[PDB]
């Protein structure tokens, strides 16, 4: 709402880079945590059986 | 209170030199711009010079370019004016003024204007005055008022003061401005308007005082015949 | 304005409680340079300070 596209684009690109890398960090940590929970669920299924 | 006490003026022969001083008190001297302005006797104002704090940004009027040098001082806070190669046209009363053109663009004018110092460029020497009375006509019947006065002649320099009868008679005292003669010496006349009937009864004594020479004279006036 | 302070002691006028139309002043071409940092010279009318 305050910058023209030719210069707003640089600020937006910086914000895009920061939020996309933050999202990638969240997703990677979620993938590892999901693998840990999956191992626990497999152990729980084995214990149940 | 702003105070620009000026000094250093006096009598100089043509082609000589003289330094004027302008002390300052009551304000920040180092943060203001100082000027010199002179006025010929009975003529209009003419700017002389200006120094805006720095010892290199000095500006002078066209009539004094090259001959006059301006300078200032820290510590005691005074202003100086060097005069070289003076001519008869340079006789004037020199004033030092203020100015805050530096930052302020409103008080561009000369806020104070010192009282001024008198500089006379002449080869004549200092001389005390000669005093002569102004006698009336005894058979004057034009009116009930007769005119009397004392003529102070050939004094140099100014100023003079006039009193009468040690202050006991002050009615009708009139002092005239001094004039310059062709002889190079100044002249002045001080007169008093009085009733005519008191010429032969009351004693009229005029008192003239001149501070630069500390001369006091008392003269009595008597009608003729 | 008629005067303008010197650069060592520049003037600072405070503007508040008023409506600032920047489209008229921008649409003049009388200016030798007009560089805006922060916000674009355009659309500045839809902003508040």
């Amino acid at each position: 709402s305050r910058l023209d596209p030719p210069e707003a684009e640089v600020q937006i690109d910086r914000l895009i880079t920061g939020r996309l890398q933050s999202l990638q960090t969240y997703v990677t940590q979620q993938l590892i945590r999901a693998a840990e929970i999956r191992a626990s669920a497999n152990l729980a299924a084995t214990k149940m059986s | 209170e702003v105070q620009l006490v000026e000094s250093g003026g006096g009598l100089v022969q043509p082609g000589g030199s003289l330094r004027l001083s302008c002390a300052a008190s009551g304000f920040t001297f180092s943060s203001y711009a100082m000027h010199w302005v002179r006025q010929a006797p009975g003529k209009g104002l003419e700017w002389v010079s200006a120094i805006w704090g720095s010892g290199s940004n000095t500006y002078y009027a066209d009539s004094v370019k090259g001959r006059f040098t301006i300078s200032r001082d820290n510590s005691k806070n005074t202003l100086y004016l060097q005069m070289n190669s003076l001519r008869a046209e340079d006789t004037a009363v020199y004033y030092c003024a203020r100015g805050r053109d530096l930052a302020a663009f409103t008080k561009t004018a000369f806020d104070v204007w010192g009282q001024g110092t008198l500089v006379t460029v002449s080869s004549a020497s200092t001389k005390g005055p000669s005093v002569f009375p102004l006698a009336p006509s005894s058979k004057s019947t034009s009116g009930g008022t007769a005119a009397l006065g004392c003529l102070v002649k050939d004094y140099f320099p100014e100023p003079v003061t006039v009193s009468w009868n040690s202050g006991a008679l002050t009615s009708g005292v009139h002092t005239f401005p001094a004039v310059l003669q062709s002889s190079g010496l100044y002249s002045l006349s001080s007169v008093v308007t009085v009733p005519s009937s008191s010429l032969g009864t009351q004693t009229y004594i005029c008192n003239v005082n001149h501070k630069p020479s500390n001369t006091k004279v008392d003269k009595r006036v008597e009608p003729k015949s | 304005a008629t005067r303008f302070a010197s650069v060592y002691a520049w003037n600072r006028k405070r503007i508040s409680n008023c409506v600032a139309d920047y489209s008229v002043l921008y649409n003049s071409a009388s200016f030798s340079t007009f560089k805006c940092y922060g916000v674009s010279p355009t659309k500045l009318n839809d902003l508040c300070f």
